[PDB]
RNA sequence: ACCGAUAGUGAACCAGUACCGUGAGGGAAAGGUGAAAAGCACCCCGGAAGGGGAGUGAAAUAGAACCUGAAACCGUGUGCU
RNA sequence: UGAGUAGCGAAAGACGGGUGAGAAUCCCGUCCACCGAUUGACUAAGGUUUCCAGAGGAAGGCUCGUCCGCUCUGGGUUAGU
Protein backbone atom coordinates (compact mmCIF):
# COMPACT_ATOMS: atom_id res chain seq x y z
CA UNK A 1 0.00 0.00 0.00
CA UNK A 2 1.24 3.60 0.25
CA UNK A 3 3.69 3.29 3.01
CA UNK A 4 6.78 3.34 0.81
CA UNK A 5 7.78 6.74 0.58
CA UNK A 6 10.95 7.73 -0.95
CA UNK A 7 14.26 4.97 -1.96
CA UNK A 8 17.43 6.10 -0.73
CA UNK A 9 20.46 6.45 -2.96
CA UNK A 10 23.48 7.43 -0.93
CA UNK A 11 27.13 5.70 -1.60
CA UNK A 12 26.14 3.06 1.51
CA UNK A 13 22.80 2.14 -0.52
CA UNK A 14 23.74 2.27 -3.78
CA UNK A 15 27.32 1.53 -4.45
CA UNK A 16 26.85 -0.97 -1.22
CA UNK A 17 24.32 -2.82 0.56
CA UNK A 18 22.54 -2.96 -3.01
CA UNK A 19 23.77 -5.98 -4.25
CA UNK A 20 21.11 -7.83 -2.42
CA UNK A 21 19.81 -5.72 0.03
CA UNK A 22 17.02 -1.99 -0.60
CA UNK A 23 16.19 0.68 1.38
CA UNK A 24 13.01 2.64 1.29
CA UNK A 25 11.64 5.52 3.46
CA UNK A 26 8.27 4.30 5.41
CA UNK A 27 5.54 5.90 6.96
CA UNK A 28 6.22 7.02 10.92
CA UNK A 29 3.41 4.54 12.00
CA UNK A 30 4.14 1.51 10.46
CA UNK A 31 6.13 -2.15 11.67
CA UNK A 32 8.13 -4.17 9.85
CA UNK A 33 5.39 -6.94 9.66
CA UNK A 34 3.53 -4.55 6.83
CA UNK A 35 6.78 -3.41 5.07
CA UNK A 36 7.40 -7.26 4.33
CA UNK A 37 3.36 -7.63 2.44
CA UNK A 38 3.84 -3.92 1.06
CA UNK A 39 7.33 -4.79 -1.12
CA UNK A 40 5.87 -8.22 -2.42
CA UNK A 41 2.76 -6.58 -3.28
CA UNK A 42 4.04 -3.80 -5.67
CA UNK A 43 7.82 -4.89 -6.84
CA UNK A 44 6.34 -8.55 -7.11
CA UNK A 45 9.34 -10.24 -5.04
CA UNK A 46 9.72 -12.45 -2.16
CA UNK A 47 11.09 -11.00 0.79
CA UNK A 48 13.59 -12.69 3.42
CA UNK A 49 14.49 -10.00 6.06
CA UNK A 50 13.85 -6.39 6.97
CA UNK A 51 15.56 -4.41 9.81
CA UNK A 52 13.62 -0.95 10.51
CA UNK A 53 15.30 1.88 12.36
CA UNK A 54 14.15 5.74 13.41
CA UNK A 55 16.08 9.18 12.95
CA UNK A 56 15.51 12.29 15.25
CA UNK A 57 14.29 15.85 14.25
CA UNK A 58 17.91 17.88 13.10
CA UNK A 59 17.97 21.46 14.01
CA UNK A 60 18.74 23.45 10.77
CA UNK A 61 15.12 28.43 13.58
CA UNK A 62 13.41 24.69 12.89
CA UNK A 63 14.01 21.51 13.02
CA UNK A 64 14.11 18.79 9.81
CA UNK A 65 11.27 15.94 9.76
CA UNK A 66 12.07 12.82 11.67
CA UNK A 67 12.35 9.86 9.10
CA UNK A 68 12.34 6.03 9.13
CA UNK A 69 14.58 4.06 6.45
CA UNK A 70 13.98 0.16 6.44
CA UNK A 71 16.18 -2.11 4.95
CA UNK A 72 14.89 -5.45 3.05
CA UNK A 73 16.51 -8.38 2.03
CA UNK A 74 15.23 -10.57 -0.63
CA UNK A 75 15.49 -14.28 -1.07
CA UNK A 76 14.32 -14.64 -4.55
CA UNK A 77 13.97 -11.81 -7.58
CA UNK A 78 15.21 -8.27 -8.16
CA UNK A 79 13.98 -4.78 -8.06
CA UNK A 80 16.24 -3.02 -10.26
CA UNK A 81 14.73 -0.25 -10.29
CA UNK B 1 46.04 53.09 44.65
CA UNK B 2 42.63 55.13 43.07
CA UNK B 3 43.32 57.98 40.76
CA UNK B 4 41.98 61.16 42.72
CA UNK B 5 41.46 63.03 39.52
CA UNK B 6 40.84 62.41 35.62
CA UNK B 7 43.24 62.92 33.70
CA UNK B 8 43.53 66.01 31.42
CA UNK B 9 44.64 65.84 27.24
CA UNK B 10 47.12 68.44 28.03
CA UNK B 11 48.78 65.99 30.46
CA UNK B 12 48.10 62.64 28.36
CA UNK B 13 50.12 64.52 24.91
CA UNK B 14 52.99 65.31 27.23
CA UNK B 15 53.82 61.64 28.83
CA UNK B 16 53.25 59.95 25.14
CA UNK B 17 55.94 62.28 23.80
CA UNK B 18 58.60 59.60 23.97
CA UNK B 19 56.43 56.76 23.29
CA UNK B 20 57.89 56.48 19.55
CA UNK B 21 59.33 53.59 17.19
CA UNK B 22 62.11 53.14 16.37
CA UNK B 23 63.85 53.40 12.80
CA UNK B 24 66.06 50.39 11.52
CA UNK B 25 69.26 50.27 10.63
CA UNK B 26 68.92 49.69 6.59
CA UNK B 27 71.56 50.01 3.73
CA UNK B 28 71.04 49.22 0.02
CA UNK B 29 72.54 45.95 -0.81
CA UNK B 30 75.89 45.76 -3.03
CA UNK B 31 74.32 43.32 -5.13
CA UNK B 32 70.42 42.99 -4.79
CA UNK B 33 69.58 46.59 -5.11
CA UNK B 34 67.00 46.76 -1.99
CA UNK B 35 67.47 48.04 1.09
CA UNK B 36 68.94 45.62 3.61
CA UNK B 37 69.41 45.79 7.36
CA UNK B 38 73.17 45.22 8.22
CA UNK B 39 74.86 42.07 9.27
CA UNK B 40 71.91 40.67 8.03
CA UNK B 41 71.26 38.64 4.70
CA UNK B 42 69.33 40.36 1.97
CA UNK B 43 65.67 38.59 1.46
CA UNK B 44 65.61 39.21 -1.90
CA UNK B 45 68.90 37.39 -3.06
CA UNK B 46 70.46 35.41 -0.07
CA UNK B 47 74.08 36.98 -0.71
CA UNK B 48 76.31 38.25 2.66
CA UNK B 49 79.99 38.51 1.33
CA UNK B 50 81.54 38.98 4.55
CA UNK C 1 77.05 30.91 30.69
CA UNK C 2 73.19 30.91 29.91
CA UNK C 3 70.52 29.41 31.13
CA UNK C 4 67.99 30.20 27.48
CA UNK C 5 65.09 30.45 30.42
CA UNK C 6 65.56 26.80 31.28
CA UNK C 7 66.18 24.04 34.25
CA UNK C 8 69.52 22.40 34.64
CA UNK C 9 67.86 19.69 33.33
CA UNK C 10 66.29 20.61 30.42
CA UNK C 11 69.55 22.95 29.14
CA UNK C 12 71.33 19.54 29.05
CA UNK C 13 69.23 17.84 26.64
CA UNK C 14 68.02 20.50 24.45
CA UNK C 15 71.95 21.01 23.97
CA UNK C 16 72.61 17.52 23.03
CA UNK C 17 69.77 17.59 20.81
CA UNK C 18 70.81 20.47 18.84
CA UNK C 19 74.66 18.84 18.45
CA UNK C 20 73.17 15.55 16.70
CA UNK C 21 70.86 17.19 14.58
CA UNK C 22 73.79 19.58 13.23
CA UNK C 23 75.77 16.89 12.73
CA UNK C 24 73.23 15.28 10.48
CA UNK C 25 72.21 18.03 8.54
CA UNK C 26 75.05 20.13 8.39
CA UNK C 27 72.88 23.30 8.44
CA UNK C 28 70.07 24.19 10.66
CA UNK C 29 67.94 27.59 11.91
CA UNK C 30 67.64 28.78 14.97
CA UNK C 31 67.51 32.08 17.65
CA UNK C 32 70.62 33.43 18.33
CA UNK C 33 71.11 32.42 22.16
CA UNK C 34 70.93 29.16 21.26
CA UNK C 35 73.44 29.53 18.56
CA UNK C 36 76.02 31.06 20.33
CA UNK C 37 75.82 28.25 23.25
CA UNK C 38 75.68 25.06 21.06
CA UNK C 39 78.68 26.39 19.13
CA UNK C 40 80.89 25.41 21.44
CA UNK C 41 79.36 22.51 22.01
CA UNK C 42 79.68 21.06 18.55
CA UNK C 43 83.41 22.50 18.11
CA UNK C 44 84.50 20.30 21.11
CA UNK C 45 83.10 16.83 19.53
CA UNK C 46 85.03 17.45 16.07
CA UNK C 47 87.83 17.76 18.36
CA UNK C 48 87.66 14.52 20.39
CA UNK C 49 87.18 12.67 16.95
CA UNK C 50 90.53 14.38 15.02
CA UNK C 51 92.08 12.11 18.21
CA UNK C 52 91.05 8.86 17.06
CA UNK C 53 91.44 7.02 20.42
CA UNK C 54 89.10 4.63 21.61
CA UNK C 55 89.11 6.76 25.10
CA UNK C 56 87.78 9.58 23.34
CA UNK C 57 85.33 7.69 21.43
CA UNK C 58 83.90 6.70 24.66
CA UNK C 59 83.38 10.16 26.03
CA UNK C 60 81.65 11.54 22.75
CA UNK C 61 78.91 8.48 23.25
CA UNK C 62 77.83 10.44 26.58
CA UNK C 63 77.10 13.76 24.79
CA UNK C 64 75.70 12.06 20.94
CA UNK C 65 72.44 10.30 20.58
CA UNK C 66 71.75 7.53 18.67
CA UNK C 67 70.10 8.38 15.41
CA UNK C 68 70.50 6.86 12.19
CA UNK C 69 71.60 8.58 8.89
CA UNK C 70 69.81 6.45 6.09
CA UNK C 71 71.65 8.58 3.27
CA UNK C 72 74.51 7.10 3.39
CA UNK C 73 72.72 3.49 3.68
CA UNK C 74 76.01 1.92 4.04
CA UNK C 75 74.86 -0.16 7.37
CA UNK C 76 73.11 3.29 7.99
CA UNK C 77 76.07 5.06 9.82
CA UNK C 78 75.22 6.32 13.24
CA UNK C 79 75.89 9.92 14.15
CA UNK C 80 79.16 8.78 16.17
CA UNK C 81 80.15 6.74 13.54
CA UNK C 82 80.20 9.90 10.33
CA UNK C 83 81.80 11.53 12.99
CA UNK C 84 85.24 10.17 13.64
CA UNK C 85 84.50 9.55 9.52
CA UNK C 86 83.50 12.11 7.16
CA UNK C 87 83.91 14.97 9.70
CA UNK C 88 86.74 13.81 11.07
CA UNK C 89 88.82 13.68 7.39
CA UNK C 90 87.38 17.60 6.45
CA UNK C 91 89.08 19.58 9.63
CA UNK C 92 92.40 17.47 9.54
CA UNK C 93 94.19 20.89 9.26
CA UNK C 94 92.06 23.24 10.19
CA UNK C 95 92.64 24.32 14.20
CA UNK C 96 89.25 25.94 15.20
CA UNK C 97 86.65 27.95 14.06
CA UNK C 98 84.52 24.73 12.46
CA UNK C 99 80.89 26.45 12.45
CA UNK C 100 79.95 30.51 10.88
CA UNK C 101 76.57 31.67 12.32
CA UNK C 102 74.52 33.61 9.55
CA UNK C 103 71.43 36.21 10.94
CA UNK C 104 68.39 36.60 8.78
CA UNK C 105 65.97 39.02 10.86
CA UNK C 106 63.48 39.14 13.05
CA UNK C 107 60.65 35.99 12.56
CA UNK C 108 56.99 37.06 12.75
CA UNK C 109 54.32 35.80 15.99
CA UNK C 110 57.20 35.61 17.79
CA UNK C 111 60.07 38.73 17.48
CA UNK C 112 62.70 36.15 17.70
CA UNK C 113 65.41 36.94 15.27
CA UNK C 114 66.08 33.53 13.15
CA UNK C 115 70.09 32.52 13.14
CA UNK C 116 71.64 30.13 10.56
CA UNK C 117 73.86 28.07 11.89
CA UNK C 118 76.36 25.63 9.55
CA UNK C 119 79.67 23.79 9.36
CA UNK C 120 82.38 25.16 7.65
CA UNK D 1 31.74 21.53 45.06
CA UNK D 2 28.57 19.86 44.84
CA UNK D 3 26.21 22.88 43.32
CA UNK D 4 22.10 22.94 44.29
CA UNK D 5 20.85 21.77 40.73
CA UNK D 6 21.30 17.90 39.70
CA UNK D 7 19.42 17.33 36.57
CA UNK D 8 17.12 14.44 36.26
CA UNK D 9 14.60 13.59 33.49
CA UNK D 10 11.56 11.54 35.29
CA UNK D 11 11.61 13.64 38.52
CA UNK D 12 11.26 16.71 36.15
CA UNK D 13 8.13 15.66 34.81
CA UNK D 14 6.29 13.95 37.86
CA UNK D 15 7.00 17.23 39.71
CA UNK D 16 5.86 20.16 36.76
CA UNK D 17 4.99 17.86 34.46
CA UNK D 18 1.68 18.33 32.18
CA UNK D 19 -0.73 15.25 34.49
CA UNK D 20 0.41 16.51 37.37
CA UNK D 21 -0.94 20.33 37.34
CA UNK D 22 -3.99 18.80 36.07
CA UNK D 23 -4.60 16.72 39.00
CA UNK D 24 -5.33 19.81 41.48
CA UNK D 25 -7.56 22.63 41.32
CA UNK D 26 -4.34 24.98 41.85
CA UNK D 27 -2.50 23.54 39.23
CA UNK D 28 -5.05 23.86 37.04
CA UNK D 29 -5.41 27.72 38.11
CA UNK D 30 -1.72 27.72 36.90
CA UNK D 31 -2.17 26.78 33.33
CA UNK D 32 -5.12 29.21 32.84
CA UNK D 33 -2.79 31.99 33.66
CA UNK D 34 -0.07 31.00 31.40
CA UNK D 35 -2.59 30.77 28.75
CA UNK D 36 -4.24 33.82 29.56
CA UNK D 37 -1.12 35.57 28.61
CA UNK D 38 0.15 34.03 25.51
CA UNK D 39 2.89 31.57 27.00
CA UNK D 40 4.34 29.11 24.52
CA UNK D 41 4.94 26.63 26.93
CA UNK D 42 2.38 25.16 29.46
CA UNK D 43 4.46 22.98 31.84
CA UNK D 44 7.55 21.40 32.15
CA UNK E 1 48.15 63.07 -6.39
CA UNK E 2 46.05 59.56 -5.69
CA UNK E 3 43.91 58.40 -2.79
CA UNK E 4 43.69 54.70 -1.44
CA UNK E 5 41.81 53.81 1.56
CA UNK E 6 41.75 50.46 3.55
CA UNK E 7 38.12 50.75 5.40
CA UNK E 8 37.46 48.25 9.09
CA UNK E 9 40.65 46.96 9.64
CA UNK E 10 40.73 44.91 12.88
CA UNK E 11 43.89 46.90 14.60
CA UNK E 12 43.53 49.46 17.43
CA UNK E 13 43.97 53.23 15.96
CA UNK E 14 46.84 54.02 18.64
CA UNK E 15 49.02 51.03 17.23
CA UNK E 16 48.91 51.75 13.39
CA UNK E 17 49.65 55.36 14.13
CA UNK E 18 53.08 54.10 15.40
CA UNK E 19 54.14 53.29 11.89
CA UNK E 20 52.23 55.67 10.23
CA UNK E 21 54.57 58.53 11.41
CA UNK E 22 57.80 56.76 9.69
CA UNK E 23 56.82 56.65 6.30
CA UNK E 24 54.84 60.33 6.34
CA UNK E 25 56.76 62.72 4.04
CA UNK E 26 59.22 60.59 2.51
CA UNK E 27 59.61 58.96 -0.90
CA UNK E 28 57.40 56.09 -2.37
CA UNK E 29 60.68 53.53 -2.68
CA UNK E 30 62.36 54.57 0.68
CA UNK E 31 58.62 53.79 2.38
CA UNK E 32 58.70 50.56 1.08
CA UNK E 33 61.66 49.44 1.99
CA UNK E 34 60.92 50.73 5.45
CA UNK E 35 57.24 48.68 5.80
CA UNK E 36 58.88 45.59 4.98
CA UNK E 37 62.03 45.18 7.23
CA UNK E 38 59.71 46.65 10.44
CA UNK E 39 58.75 44.10 12.80
CA UNK E 40 55.10 45.54 13.57
CA UNK E 41 51.54 43.83 12.94
CA UNK E 42 50.33 46.90 10.92
CA UNK E 43 53.25 46.68 8.82
CA UNK E 44 52.08 44.09 5.95
CA UNK E 45 48.75 45.85 6.34
CA UNK E 46 49.72 49.51 5.66
CA UNK E 47 52.16 48.22 3.02
CA UNK E 48 49.25 47.09 0.91
CA UNK E 49 47.33 49.83 0.76
CA UNK E 50 50.37 51.80 -0.34
CA UNK E 51 50.74 49.61 -3.19
CA UNK E 52 47.45 50.54 -4.84
CA UNK E 53 47.58 54.16 -3.98
CA UNK E 54 50.82 53.97 -6.44
CA UNK E 55 48.79 51.65 -9.23
CA UNK E 56 46.34 54.40 -9.30
CA UNK E 57 48.96 56.84 -10.22
CA UNK E 58 50.02 55.25 -13.18
CA UNK E 59 46.74 53.37 -14.70
CA UNK E 60 43.77 55.72 -13.75
CA UNK E 61 45.97 59.18 -14.35
CA UNK E 62 49.47 58.66 -15.88
CA UNK E 63 51.95 59.58 -13.01
CA UNK E 64 55.56 57.92 -13.34
CA UNK E 65 56.35 56.15 -9.98
CA UNK E 66 59.68 58.04 -9.68
CA UNK E 67 57.89 61.25 -9.19
CA UNK E 68 55.90 59.87 -6.31
CA UNK E 69 55.91 61.20 -2.78
CA UNK E 70 53.90 60.21 0.43
CA UNK E 71 51.68 63.37 0.91
CA UNK E 72 49.12 62.40 3.58
CA UNK E 73 48.61 59.73 5.93
CA UNK E 74 46.38 58.90 8.44
CA UNK E 75 44.07 56.55 10.28
CA UNK E 76 40.66 57.02 11.77
CA UNK E 77 38.61 55.44 14.31
CA UNK E 78 35.96 52.55 12.98
CA UNK E 79 33.05 50.73 15.09
CA UNK E 80 33.74 49.09 17.85
CA UNK E 81 32.81 45.58 19.11
CA UNK E 82 32.01 45.07 22.41
CA UNK E 83 32.86 41.51 23.96
CA UNK E 84 32.90 40.32 27.48
CA UNK E 85 35.61 38.64 29.81
CA UNK E 86 34.49 36.48 33.14
CA UNK E 87 36.04 37.58 36.23
CA UNK E 88 36.79 36.05 40.15
CA UNK E 89 33.38 35.72 42.15
CA UNK E 90 30.89 36.20 39.49
CA UNK E 91 32.37 39.76 37.93
CA UNK E 92 31.87 41.13 34.29
CA UNK E 93 34.59 43.43 32.52
CA UNK E 94 34.38 44.62 29.26
CA UNK E 95 36.41 44.47 25.85
CA UNK E 96 37.06 46.62 23.39
CA UNK E 97 38.02 45.49 19.86
CA UNK E 98 38.71 48.66 17.81
CA UNK E 99 38.74 48.56 14.18
CA UNK E 100 40.87 51.63 11.75
CA UNK E 101 40.50 53.45 8.06
CA UNK E 102 43.85 53.92 6.85
CA UNK E 103 44.23 56.44 4.08
CA UNK E 104 47.45 56.99 1.83
CA UNK E 105 47.96 59.77 -0.91
CA UNK E 106 50.73 59.52 -3.24
CA UNK E 107 51.47 63.26 -5.43
CA UNK E 108 54.69 64.57 -7.20
CA UNK E 109 54.38 68.15 -5.96
CA UNK E 110 53.53 69.93 -9.42
C1' A F 1 -7.53 72.20 20.08
C1' C F 2 -5.05 62.79 21.86
C1' C F 3 0.84 59.91 20.92
C1' G F 4 4.36 60.48 16.69
C1' A F 5 9.61 55.59 17.67
C1' U F 6 13.22 57.03 25.35
C1' A F 7 6.37 58.92 22.97
C1' G F 8 1.73 55.60 22.10
C1' U F 9 -0.47 49.00 24.51
C1' G F 10 5.20 45.20 27.46
C1' A F 11 5.05 44.38 21.74
C1' A F 12 4.58 49.81 14.49
C1' C F 13 9.90 44.38 13.97
C1' C F 14 6.47 37.38 13.14
C1' A F 15 6.87 39.98 21.42
C1' G F 16 4.86 37.39 25.92
C1' U F 17 9.55 35.90 21.34
C1' A F 18 15.59 36.72 22.64
C1' C F 19 17.20 35.83 27.57
C1' C F 20 16.77 34.60 33.48
C1' G F 21 14.72 30.76 37.28
C1' U F 22 13.99 23.64 39.77
C1' G F 23 9.35 25.98 39.68
C1' A F 24 5.13 29.44 40.43
C1' G F 25 7.02 33.88 37.75
C1' G F 26 10.01 38.11 35.66
C1' G F 27 11.23 40.30 30.29
C1' A F 28 13.77 43.32 26.65
C1' A F 29 16.48 45.70 22.37
C1' A F 30 15.28 46.22 16.68
C1' G F 31 11.00 51.71 12.00
C1' G F 32 12.94 55.52 7.09
C1' U F 33 17.93 54.09 -0.13
C1' G F 34 15.07 56.09 -4.75
C1' A F 35 9.61 58.84 -8.39
C1' A F 36 11.17 54.18 -10.54
C1' A F 37 16.29 48.48 -8.66
C1' A F 38 16.96 51.59 -12.80
C1' G F 39 21.26 47.49 -6.70
C1' C F 40 27.56 50.09 -9.88
C1' A F 41 28.46 45.47 -17.25
C1' C F 42 33.57 46.39 -18.00
C1' C F 43 39.33 47.89 -16.66
C1' C F 44 43.11 48.27 -12.62
C1' C F 45 45.81 46.97 -7.23
C1' G F 46 44.75 42.69 -3.83
C1' G F 47 44.43 35.51 -1.66
C1' A F 48 40.05 37.97 0.05
C1' A F 49 37.96 42.29 2.46
C1' G F 50 38.38 47.09 0.72
C1' G F 51 39.41 50.72 -2.68
C1' G F 52 40.46 54.11 -7.45
C1' G F 53 38.03 54.83 -12.52
C1' A F 54 33.71 53.92 -15.84
C1' G F 55 28.42 53.63 -15.86
C1' U F 56 22.93 54.25 -13.66
C1' G F 57 20.13 58.61 -11.51
C1' A F 58 17.71 65.00 -10.84
C1' A F 59 21.40 64.01 -6.60
C1' A F 60 25.95 57.65 -4.96
C1' U F 61 28.90 63.04 0.95
C1' A F 62 21.37 58.71 -1.76
C1' G F 63 25.79 52.16 -2.54
C1' A F 64 21.40 48.53 1.76
C1' A F 65 26.44 49.34 9.04
C1' C F 66 21.98 53.43 2.91
C1' C F 67 16.58 60.70 4.54
C1' U F 68 18.40 64.93 7.68
C1' G F 69 23.46 63.91 10.77
C1' A F 70 23.93 67.89 16.77
C1' A F 71 27.52 67.19 21.32
C1' A F 72 31.03 64.31 24.03
C1' C F 73 35.50 61.83 22.01
C1' C F 74 39.66 60.54 18.38
C1' G F 75 43.09 62.52 14.11
C1' U F 76 45.88 65.67 10.07
C1' G F 77 47.61 70.79 8.34
C1' U F 78 48.50 75.67 9.69
C1' G F 79 48.85 82.05 11.58
C1' C F 80 50.44 83.86 16.70
C1' U F 81 52.83 82.04 21.26
C1' U G 1 40.36 58.70 32.16
C1' G G 2 43.46 55.09 34.62
C1' A G 3 46.88 52.74 29.91
C1' G G 4 49.52 50.54 25.82
C1' U G 5 49.36 49.71 32.44
C1' A G 6 47.43 44.39 35.18
C1' G G 7 46.51 39.73 33.18
C1' C G 8 46.76 35.94 29.24
C1' G G 9 44.06 29.54 34.04
C1' A G 10 49.37 24.08 37.55
C1' A G 11 53.25 20.88 33.05
C1' A G 12 59.45 19.66 28.00
C1' G G 13 60.50 20.34 24.06
C1' A G 14 64.06 20.24 19.55
C1' C G 15 65.25 19.83 14.40
C1' G G 16 64.50 18.12 9.33
C1' G G 17 60.58 17.85 5.18
C1' G G 18 55.34 19.32 3.19
C1' U G 19 51.43 22.88 2.34
C1' G G 20 50.51 28.10 1.39
C1' A G 21 49.35 34.95 -0.28
C1' G G 22 51.22 34.73 5.05
C1' A G 23 53.97 29.08 9.75
C1' A G 24 57.35 29.14 17.20
C1' U G 25 51.36 27.35 16.79
C1' C G 26 48.53 23.02 10.78
C1' C G 27 50.37 17.97 8.41
C1' C G 28 54.36 13.72 8.15
C1' G G 29 59.10 11.71 10.18
C1' U G 30 63.04 10.91 13.77
C1' C G 31 64.93 11.86 18.86
C1' C G 32 63.53 13.60 23.85
C1' A G 33 60.07 14.07 28.03
C1' C G 34 55.30 12.88 31.39
C1' C G 35 51.09 9.34 33.46
C1' G G 36 50.80 4.14 34.07
C1' A G 37 45.12 1.44 41.23
C1' U G 38 46.78 5.32 35.59
C1' U G 39 46.13 11.30 32.12
C1' G G 40 44.88 3.73 29.83
C1' A G 41 40.37 0.31 28.49
C1' C G 42 34.61 -0.41 29.18
C1' U G 43 29.96 1.37 31.03
C1' A G 44 24.84 4.27 34.38
C1' A G 45 22.97 9.50 35.04
C1' G G 46 23.01 13.97 32.31
C1' G G 47 23.87 16.60 27.48
C1' U G 48 21.18 16.11 22.54
C1' U G 49 24.08 15.72 16.55
C1' U G 50 29.01 18.02 19.70
C1' C G 51 30.00 11.71 15.43
C1' C G 52 32.18 10.96 9.45
C1' A G 53 34.00 13.24 4.59
C1' G G 54 35.05 17.22 1.09
C1' A G 55 35.06 22.53 1.02
C1' G G 56 35.92 27.43 3.95
C1' G G 57 38.65 31.87 7.74
C1' A G 58 34.27 37.35 8.68
C1' A G 59 33.04 36.40 13.98
C1' G G 60 34.07 32.66 18.44
C1' G G 61 39.08 30.06 20.18
C1' C G 62 42.39 34.96 26.20
C1' U G 63 48.61 35.11 20.79
C1' C G 64 48.94 32.98 15.87
C1' G G 65 46.38 29.96 12.56
C1' U G 66 46.47 27.22 6.14
C1' C G 67 43.78 24.32 11.90
C1' C G 68 39.00 23.17 15.23
C1' G G 69 33.84 20.56 19.78
C1' C G 70 33.41 27.30 14.97
C1' U G 71 30.84 28.29 9.21
C1' C G 72 28.81 25.82 4.44
C1' U G 73 27.27 21.12 1.64
C1' G G 74 26.29 15.93 1.75
C1' G G 75 26.20 11.60 4.95
C1' G G 76 25.97 8.20 9.51
C1' U G 77 22.58 4.53 14.51
C1' U G 78 19.99 -2.51 11.21
C1' A G 79 18.29 -7.38 17.35
C1' G G 80 12.80 -13.72 18.50
C1' U G 81 18.06 -14.13 22.34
Amino acid sequence: RDILKRPVITEKSSEAMAEDKYTFDVDTRVNKTQVKMAVEEIFNVKVASVNIMNYKPKKKQGYTNKRRKAIVTLKEGSDDL
Amino acid sequence: AVPKRRTSKTRKNKRRTHFKISVPGMTECPNCGEYKLSHRVCKNCGSYNG
Amino acid sequence: YRKLGRTSDQRKAMLRDLATSLIISERIETTEARAKEVRSVVEKLITLGKKGDLASRRNAAKTLRNVEILNEDETTQTALQKLFGEIAERYTERQGGYTRILKQGPRRGDGAESVIIELV
Amino acid sequence: VKRTYQPNKRKHSKVHGFRKRMSTKNGRKVLARRRRKGRKVLSA
Amino acid sequence: EAKAVARTIRIAPRKVRLVLDLIRGKNAAEAIAILKLTNKASSPVIEKVLMSALANAEHNYDMNTDELVVKEAYANEGPTLKRFRPRAQGRASAINKRTSHITIVVSDAK
